[PDB]
């Protein structure tokens, strides 16, 4: 079917984003906590017990 | 070794002691020898706590075939030492006798050496805690979305 325009009708927006090796990498601001955060509820975790 | 089996434990055993040897006038009765084994296979018994004491490769006689003594004891090299100290000890306060400092102090050490290797192996760590992160480092785990050790 064909539709009005000469775009794709789709708009991404993007973080921080590259190729690293012919791969597509992006990345947003909570990627890069997941590990102290996961540590931090562990140890409380840990704590409360 | 020449101490093949259990009543060789035994004589070496009274030997130790300086009751009776190849080279005395003087000798046990058989019932003393099968009152000595039947001491070897309960201190052998109470050691190797059903598979969680001391592992020696001991093999237990069976009631089956009547005579204990002249059944072969699987001991190792290594173990035929610290295992008949420890029956001299046992069964010297039969002939109201006490072991002498030396017999004791080689029969602790003969233990000791026994349990050694047995403990290295049981010094074992226990793996991560179900509550640990995998890490994110690790590339593979966060892929296949393993995030958390197992644990147990």
């Amino acid at each position: 079917q064909l539709i009005a325009g000469e775009h794709i009708p789709i708009v991404p927006v993007f973080g921080e984003w590259g190729f690293v090796e012919d791969k597509e990498v992006y990345e947003g601001v909570v990627r890069l906590t997941k590990d102290g955060q996961r540590l931090r509820n562990m140890i409380m975790s840990f704590n409360a017990d | 070794m020449q101490i093949k089996t259990k009543g060789d434990l035994v004589r070496a055993a009274l030997r130790k002691l300086g009751v009776a040897s190849d080279a005395t006038l003087t000798d046990v009765e058989p019932q003393s020898m099968q009152d000595a084994v039947d001491d070897l296979e309960a201190m052998m018994a109470e050691w190797y706590q059903d598979g969680k004491g001391i592992i020696t490769g001991y093999v237990f006689s069976d009631d089956e075939n009547p005579p204990a003594e002249g059944d072969d004891h699987g001991l190792r090299s290594s173990a035929v030492s610290a295992v008949f100290h420890n029956l001299a000890c046992r069964i010297a306060p039969d002939y109201a006798l006490e072991a002498t400092a030396k017999i004791i102090a080689t029969a602790k050490y003969g233990k000791e050496l026994l349990y050694k290797q047995t403990a290295i192996s049981r010094a074992k760590r226990a793996p991560y805690p179900s509550r640990m992160p995998t890490g994110s480092g690790n590339s593979f785990a966060n892929l296949n979305e393993w995030h958390y050790f197992p644990g147990e």
